[PDB]
């Protein structure tokens, strides 16, 4: 009841002298709007590095170490802090 | 005289105190089987809205509350831009009633219980929303702060339990200041009855009231206190349905111009609500004498006043989303403007502070063809307004693996479009039963322009 | 007439509903059942007031 008809089987094209890669094929597009349920919304960084993820290279990293932080100022929050001890 | 000049706008032709009471007690006491048309098949139209009401909410307690299509970005929808909206409409139902009444303005009057009516029904249908937006409904008594064996209370802290403590003294002072002014106003068509059963029925509804001047100064000082407090109170029930998105920490939420860009669109929406209600009541009941239409020169300019401050409101957001450096409301302004649901906020524009810019000129606003046309542009848009706040902001937000869509269902619609149902099955038993006009206040109102005539 | 004593009716019963509704809060994240949430001091001086005015609306216009 779980994987019964989710998908198209890939199985029913292996051709077993190709098993795995071919060259011979022809997409011939014949529908439009199929529900794709995915689970992610945006796959692309809309200039929200410095909050998603610090990507750098080995070769500005052996420079500097700190490279990817912002020495920035502590932020102040007006509703104090809790003691974690 | 310049003062006797503004009260003859307000009635037109000679009437005397019998002659209005005759005309507001003739659309009630008419009895049913010689009730005129119109009335019927409206209560058996707002019955297939409330049959559309109690049944899309029949399904939503059974199968869940998330057969609406809210997704996890957007988890408010139409559960919420509908509540803000409803809640919106009655705000001006009470600027009306309370905020008026303390500028001793005389053109309230005849708009009175047409707008402390229209507020009950509007917040009885927009307070049923925070009772079942929520998953597991039957447990909204645990946002109630009472005493059990738990040792559980509220948490005081969130914008959505001052929701409990706005609307709920929203909902009880707005059928505490409506029954009030019922209270000389069932007395007087008790009088006219003529017939004991319903005479017994506004004799017990109105306590018995006899008149009095130790009861007509005591009615008053606790009429203008009510109106005097029920004036902070709606500047602070759609400030704490304001509060609500401005508490949470979004880009398009979190602005600190919401509470009073929120009830400035109240007393936008709400205005609106009154001028598309009243309309449709002086061509079906002949009120041409008493919501004469320097009524609606004066709504439309209240409603003008109101909707530039959110005007305002929407040129201040756009400004410190982009005053702010932030590359979150810098995206704000490019989600609106572009991006998936850049047609809401384009159909809000246009809806609200270009098509009611015309509320300037005294050619939109005497036309009632024109002034109908506004208002419902107003109503369609203010929820374009709540859609662009809640929505825009939820489902284009801080991380861009969390963006949603929120393409509403049929049980959205369907508990929506129900919902005016639940507004005028109660609007049209307001109606009938009830005068729609506050009889005793336009009777002094009456008295009014007879002593400043007999000042000459 | 001269006048009634019923709007001190209405202010002694807002200052019971405005000093009741404070004193409701703070009892509640103080004394009776203090919760780290959200970080926020046990005395929330803000956040109380939105609710603790709706209760001094609400006894005020029922004495009304």
């Amino acid at each position: 009841r779980v994987g019964n008809n989710v998908g198209f089987n890939a199985y029913r094209l292996r051709t077993s002298a190709t098993p795995w890669f071919g060259v011979g094929l022809e997409v011939a597009k014949v529908g439009e709007n199929y529900k794709l349920a995915s689970t992610q919304g945006h796959f692309l960084m809309e200039g929200r590095k410095k909050d998603l993820v610090r990507y750098g290279t080995l070769a500005e990293y052996v420079e500097d170490e700190k490279f990817l932080q912002v020495e920035k100022e502590e932020p102040i929050s007006l509703i104090g802090e809790y003691e974690y001890n | 005289s310049a003062y006797g000049k503004m009260l003859e706008e307000l009635l037109g032709p000679k009437q005397t105190y019998e002659s209005v009471t005759r005309t507001i007690g003739d659309i009630v006491l008419t009895p049913i089987r010689k009730t005129p048309w119109g009335w019927p098949v409206g209560f058996v139209i707002a019955a297939l809205g409330l049959l559309m009401y109690l049944f899309s909410l029949a399904v939503l307690f059974t199968v869940g509350v998330g057969v609406w299509g809210i997704n996890i970005p957007v988890a408010w929808g139409f559960d919420i831009i509908n509540f803000v909206w409803w809640i919106g409409i009655g705000h001006a139902g009470t600027l009306i009633s309370a905020i008026l009444l303390l500028f001793r303005q005389d053109w309230r009057t005849s708009i009175n219980r047409a707008a402390e009516a229209m507020t009950i029904f509007a917040v009885a249908c927009a307070g049923i929303y925070p009772l079942v937006h929520t998953g597991r409904p039957w447990l909204d008594y645990w946002m109630l702060p009472y005493p059990g064996t738990l040792g559980m209370w509220p948490q005081f802290r969130s914008a959505l339990e001052w929701d409990v403590f706005a609307i709920s003294t929203y909902a009880t002072v707005s059928i505490l200041f409506w029954y009030l002014g019922l209270i000389p106003d069932l007395a007087s068509l008790r009088d006219r009855a003529t017939n004991i059963w319903v005479k017994r029925f506004y004799g017990f509804l109105a306590l018995g009231w006899r008149g009095g001047a130790r009861d007509w100064n005591r009615y008053e000082v606790a009429s203008l206190i009510l109106a005097g407090l029920s004036t902070p109170l709606v500047l602070s029930v759609h400030s704490i349905i304001s509060l609500d998105f401005a508490i949470s920490q979004l880009p398009g939420w979190h602005v600190t111009v919401f509470p009073p860009y929120f009830v400035a669109g109240a007393v936008y929406c709400g205005f609106a609500m009154v001028i598309l209600l009243l309309v449709p009541l002086r061509r079906w009941y002949k009120l041409h004498d008493l919501i004469t239409i320097k009524h609606f020169d004066l709504m439309g300019k209240v409603m003008l006043a109101s909707g530039l401050v959110v005007a305002y409101g929407y040129f201040a957001e756009i400004f410190y989303a982009w005053y702010s450096a932030n590359i979150y409301e810098y995206f704000l302004i490019t989600n609106r403007t572009m991006g998936p649901y850049a047609w809401s906020y384009w159909a809000l524009i246009v809806l609200n502070v270009a098509i009611p810019q015309l509320l300037w000129f005294k050619r939109f606003r005497v036309s009632l063809p024109w002034l109908f046309f506004i208002s419902i542009c107003i109503n369609i848009g203010m929820w374009f307004e709540r859609w662009v706040i809640i929505v825009l902001s939820l489902h284009r937000d801080f991380l861009p693996s969390s963006w949603g869509y929120y393409t509403p269902s049929v049980w959205d619609i369907s508990l929506y479009a129900g919902s005016f149902g639940w507004f005028f099955f109660l609007f049209f038993l307001f109606i009938r039963l009830l005068p729609a006009i506050s009889i005793f206040e336009v009777r002094d109102l009456v008295h009014k322009t007879e002593t400043e005539k007999a000042l000459a | 007439y001269r006048g009634t004593r019923l709007p001190w009716v209405i202010f002694g019963a807002g200052l019971l509903g405005a000093s009741g509704m404070f004193a409701l809060q703070t009892w509640i994240n103080l004394v009776e059942y203090p919760l780290n949430i959200g970080g926020r001091p046990l005395f929330s001086w803000p956040a109380f007031i939105p609710a603790t005015f709706e209760g001094m609306v609400l006894l005020s216009a029922f004495a009304a």
